[PDB]
């Protein structure tokens, strides 16, 4: 048995240290994890033994008595958010996969420039949707299940062409009392 | 490639004593390779109901088998043990013998 | 005091029934406790010991899964070695392995095992410090050199080492009511004349466990080796063993030869005597 | 290369068969099949080396079957489902399962759907709205949303097309959906996009977006009885032109 | 238990 905890959040740019706990590890196991993404299968990141190992995508540490082991994402990007698993076994034995650690990592917002927009239905006027963006990681979004108020959670944009990310959420409702320039508040 | 010839024990897991249950052993030992046939006999004629352990090995790589039925001896049933293999050119029988 | 656990692997070929024939089993020094025959209908590891069926069902299904893939590596090995020895496909032949370890009483590692033979000769198999290899011949030579670039010796050794002396003190625990138990042998002597001349002693040992006994007999307490038989220790069909020692002996000298029994179920050995 | 299986998603009723397939990397001889409820990770549910079975003691065998008849590719079956196999079925290949430790190579999953009755099925209603001038001027730059609604289940995939091309620079999708209803217990959902473009290039009224949501729904051999529009699978889309001012 | 690690020849 590995265990490990169930959700592990973190700042893109930064190390992140995923800790593995297999005290009962059998003396022949290896220690190997593999990358879930969303809506993809499990793919093999990376595989240790007794001694230390990194490749080009992450870092093992492999204590000695090896009773726990720690996974070391060097520097995060957006594109490592998913589930980690973490798997003690060896030769002709099952997987077996558990829970995970789902990493979740937030964006660095350099030039922060938060408001709100309306856009109108490009058919009838009537229907609209409101857009708050630009706002930097520590603004964080509430939900609103409270009558008909609709608000995604921020969803990070990145525009690569320019080297430009930007956070975004958005609020419609089908009231005509829906205003605009609050809903977010 | 190298064969090896069954060595034959057949004799009573109990004491034996007439009018009595008890089990009739016969333990082959010491083969190579495998294939052996093996029948217990009570007044020479196969014995149906007879069981036998699975297959093991000793450090030399040779083969032991108890083949074992459940039996009363008497004072003129005689029981033997009849064995077959590659390295017998006949079939080799081995009378139980109740003091061996 | 001392303790062992050892699996045993035999298959063999049956050219044109084609699926080799697999049999495998294990034990707790001289006590049988699982199987896995390739032509049973359970086609699941069975147990052939009461202290081991306490085991829960993972345990079963991991065995299982195991044994299924030591009988595909015999499969797959009896045509290696077929082709290693340049032998043709109309010959049966016989892979063997044997591995397992043991015990002192402090129920610590004292030696460990991994050994292969073909055909009723030895292969390859694993030196006593467990880092190293000796292949029997050229051919096996071949082995040799993969299982050295494969890192094989490290892996097996933790084995031997580690895991498999755990789960024999956990067996030895579950089956201390049988395992553990020092069944001392029940020993007499019988006196059959062959002739007016000579005279047959035969010394017995029988329901016994563990195997490991030892019978000599002693003329005017010298060790008396000459005139003897002795056979094989045999057992007895209910978990205990059976052996006797015997010497043939000029009449009127009978009480001039003792046999000596030693077997660690008794305090201390025994020493018996014809007596009329 | 990887792993490939079929399809990606599947509805079914209460008591109907289904059956994934995949086909493993050439050569990989044995194969394995998990099954992944939401929220877990993988666990396996048959292995397969060459065409025969070397572990299935986990398989609900009342229920669940596979096949591997010629080693290479396989077919996973559930016949009848039952409400609670619901989950994504991964398929695996290794090249042996025995040494030192396989590495897996896994597809990309079947997602299965088990429902009670098909009747709650409702295809994706798609909306696009256009910038707002405020953000025009004040960034010069020009962030379309799509909006889809009324969709259930969540067996949809929302792209965004520039032109014919589909397009992903500047582009971000709603990571999860929406319960319409929180409170309902099979409530419908709804979820958003952004198309993010500088202010030129919107500005061009020969530029065509286009925000398309597939949806996953009935087919052939299921029943429809609502007077409702049977749910099928669609491709539903919404569009806006480029505008001078 | 069995041993997980298994080799060809």
């Amino acid at each position: 048995k590995t265990t490990q905890p169930i959700s592990m959040d973190s700042y893109e740019g930064q190390e992140v240290n995923i800790t593995c706990s297999h005290n009962h590890i059998a003396a022949n196991d290896f220690i190997t994890w593999y990358q879930q993404f969303p809506s993809q299968g499990p793919r093999f990141f990376i595989q240790g033994y007794k001694t230390n190992v990194s490749n080009e995508v992450a870092s093992l540490f492999i204590p000695a008595d090896r009773k726990s082991s720690t996974l070391s994402l060097p520097r995060v990007s957006l594109s490592d958010t998913a589930v980690y698993y973490c798997l003690a076994w060896g030769g002709t034995d099952m997987l077996i996969f558990g829970t995970g650690t789902r990493l979740q990592v937030f964006p660095n917002i350099q030039n922060p420039d938060p408001a709100v927009y309306q856009l109108r239905d490009s058919k009838s006027s009537d229907k609209s949707v409101c857009l708050f963006t630009d706002f930097d990681s520590q603004t964080n979004v509430s939900q609103s299940k409270d009558s008909d108020v609709y608000i995604t959670d921020k969803c990070v944009l990145d525009m690569r062409s320019m080297d430009f990310k930007s956070n975004s959420a958005v609020a419609w409702s089908n009231k005509s009392d829906f205003a605009c320039a609050n809903a977010f508040n | 490639m190298i064969q090896r010839t069954p060595k034959i024990q057949v004799y009573s897991r109990h004491p034996a004593e007439n009018g009595k249950s008890n089990f009739l052993n016969c333990y082959v030992s010491g083969f190579h390779p495998s294939d052996i046939e093996v029948d217990l006999l009570k007044n020479g004629e196969r014995i149906e109901k007879v069981e036998h352990s699975d297959l093991s090995f000793s450090k030399d790589w040779s083969f032991y088998l108890l083949y074992y039925t459940e039996f009363t001896p008497t004072e003129k049933d005689e029981y033997a043990c009849r064995v077959n293999h590659v390295t017998l050119s006949q079939p080799k029988i081995v009378k139980w013998d109740r003091d061996m | 005091g001392s303790h062992s656990m050892r699996y045993f692997f035999t298959s063999v070929s049956r050219p044109g029934r084609g699926e080799p024939r697999f049999i495998a089993v294990g034990y707790v020094d001289d006590t049988q406790f699982v199987r896995f025959d390739s032509d049973a209908a359970s086609q699941r590891m069975e147990p052939r010991a009461p202290w081991i069926e306490q085991e829960g069902p993972e345990y079963w299904d991991g065995e299982t899964r195991k044994v299924k893939a030591h009988s595909q590596t015999h499969r797959v090995d009896l045509g290696t070695l077929r082709g290693y020895y340049n032998q043709s496909e109309a010959g049966s032949h016989t892979v063997q392995r044997m591995y397992g370890c043991d015990v002192g009483s402090d129920w610590r590692f004292l030696r460990g095992y991994h050994q292969y033979a073909y055909d009723g000769k030895d292969y390859i198999a694993l030196k006593e410090d467990l880092r190293s290899w000796t292949a029997a011949d050229m051919a096996a030579q071949t082995t040799k050199h993969k299982w050295e670039a494969a890192h094989v010796a490290e892996q097996l050794r933790a084995y031997l080492e580690g895991t498999c002396v755990e789960w024999l003190r956990r067996y030895l625990e579950n089956g201390k009511e049988t395992l553990q138990r020092t069944d001392a042998p029940k020993t007499h002597m019988t006196h059959h004349a062959v002739s007016d001349h000579e005279a047959t002693l035969r010394c017995w040992a029988l329901s016994f466990y563990p195997a490991e006994i030892t019978l000599t007999w002693q003329r005017d307490g010298e060790d008396q080796t000459q005139d003897t038989e002795l056979v094989e220790t045999r057992p007895a069909g209910d978990g205990t063993f059976q052996k006797w020692a015997a010497v043939v002996v000029p009449s009127g000298q009978e009480q001039r030869y003792t046999c000596h029994v030693q077997h660690e179920g008794l305090p201390k050995p025994l020493t018996l005597r014809w007596e009329p | 290369a990887g792993v490939a299986q079929s399809p990606r998603y599947k509805i079914i009723e209460k008591r109907q068969s289904v059956a994934f397939w995949c086909n493993p990397i050439s050569g990989h001889g044995t194969l394995y099949w998990y099954q992944q409820i939401l929220g877990q990770g993988p666990k396996l549910l048959i292995q397969f080396h060459n065409n025969g079975v070397v572990d299935d003691s986990q398989l609900p065998k009342d229920r669940f079957s596979a096949e591997r008849l010629k080693g290479v590719d396989s077919t996973l079956k559930i016949q009848p489902a039952k409400l609670e196999d619901s989950a994504v079925y991964l398929c695996a290949s290794s090249l042996d399962w025995v040494g030192d430790g396989e590495r897996q190579y896994f597809g990309p999953g079947t997602r299965l759907l088990v429902l009670e009755d098909l009747k709650n099925v409702f295809p994706p209603e798609v909306a696009v709205f256009e910038p707002s001038e405020a953000e025009i001027s004040h960034t010069q730059k020009a962030t379309l949303v799509c909006l889809a609604t009324g969709f259930y289940p969540d067996h949809v995939e929302l792209s965004w097309w520039v032109n014919g091309k589909e397009v992903h620079s500047g582009v971000c999708t709603d990571p999860q959906p929406l319960k319409e209803q929180p409170a309902l217990n099979d409530s419908r959902y709804a979820l958003s996009s952004r198309l993010r473009v500088s202010a030129t290039f919107w500005q061009d009224p020969r530029n065509h977006f286009r925000c398309q949501v597939q949806f996953y729904g009935l087919s052939e051999n299921d029943e429809w009885t609502q007077d409702r529009a049977k749910p099928v699978t669609q491709i539903v889309s919404a569009e806006a032109w480029g505008r001078a001012d | 238990s069995l041993s997980n690690r298994l080799y060809y020849l």
